[PDB]
């Protein structure tokens, strides 16, 4: 029993972890996983992040809860300090510990200032971590994230297409293998089931999965043995707005055509 | 091939795949190229360790 993100990850059991992420977010959901890093030097900061199962209804609203509790040499300055992860990680949730950021640091101080700017993309490199880490972790896990933070991570490909592949492996998309709701099939799942000719990602863009769902259309092609991805998300639409390829594969319009016959012509 | 391909569901004519939105982001993304090998720490998985094996049961969901 002693301040935890301090402690060394020798002693700090899952127990530990996972009581720990329902005390400071004052939360009760479980993580799915964590990341506890300690790191002196340059800059001595130890960092203890937390993935939620579940998305508090303050993550959508206009007073914040997204971010970490700023802690300065153990002494406690802020709670929600998003300034950390930018808003397309503000599912991150947990503590960062810093030596390097003064004790009277602002929200301000922590947007704008150049060492916390390096903090920030520090961090930035756990979340990557965490997030393809967590779908090969358990994947029940990740799946349970996107049907909470799906449309957080879509404001990634919309914000920097250059490296928008690195975003795009961890987007999970509907599809027609499946009538369900449950956003389960990655652009890495669609490359797997990728049939000879088919050169093109096939989307359905839709304002509700209902509305996409209703068509019978849907099951000629699964019969037939093709998938194409039912897109629901209001945001998506400006994500793919820059999101125009992925593993050399480019994207392709329902209301467009494709040269799956071009092959076999 | 038709306007579109044998897939008619919520089609219109044609459409470049979608587009159309208000800049809401600012600037920041995920590192690509220097695995660096000086940050690590939370090595390995922490759901079944890894294939599951002795300590791994029900503890850590």
């Amino acid at each position: 029993a002693q301040a935890l993100w301090t402690r060394n990850k020798s002693e700090i059991t899952d127990e530990e972890y996972k009581e720990f992420y329902k005390h400071i977010a004052h939360d009760f959901n479980d993580p799915l996983t964590w990341s506890h890093n300690r790191v002196e030097g340059k800059q001595e900061y130890t960092s203890l992040l937390y993935i939620p199962s579940q998305a508090p209804w303050d993550m959508w609203n206009r007073d914040h809860k997204h971010g970490l509790k700023l802690y300065v040499q153990r002494v406690f300055i802020m709670d929600d300090a998003e300034q950390f992860m930018p808003n397309y990680l503000r599912f991150v949730r947990g503590l960062i510990d810093s030596s390097d950021l003064p004790l009277n640091v602002s929200r301000e101080i922590l947007q704008d200032s150049t060492v916390t700017r390096n903090l920030r993309n520090a961090l930035t490199k756990r979340v990557l971590q965490m997030l393809e880490k967590l779908a090969k972790d358990d994947a029940e896990k990740y799946q349970t994230f996107w049907q909470q933070f799906g449309l957080v991570l879509k404001e990634g490909p919309a914000e920097d297409f250059a490296n928008q592949e690195a975003i795009a492996k961890l987007l999970r998309f509907a599809s027609t293998h499946t009538d369900s709701s449950a956003q389960t099939v990655s652009l890495e799942d669609y490359v797997s089931r990728m049939k000879e000719g088919q050169e093109k990602i096939y989307y359905i863009t839709a304002d509700s999965y209902a509305a996409a769902k209703s068509s019978p259309h849907l099951e000629l092609l699964r019969k037939k043995g093709i998938e194409v991805l039912l897109l629901s998300d209001r945001i998506d639409e400006w994500m793919m707005n820059y999101l125009t390829e992925f593993d050399g594969k480019p994207f392709q319009s329902v209301s467009k055509v494709d040269e799956s016959l071009e092959k076999l012509a | 091939m038709a306007t579109s391909t044998l897939i008619k569901a919520i089609d219109g004519d044609t459409v470049k795949l979608m587009y159309k939105g208000q800049p809401m982001t600012f600037r920041l993304l995920l590192v690509d190229t220097p695995e660096t090998k000086h940050p690590k720490k939370g090595v390995e998985k922490y759901g079944p360790e890894a294939s599951a094996f002795t300590k791994k049961m029900v503890e850590n969901a």
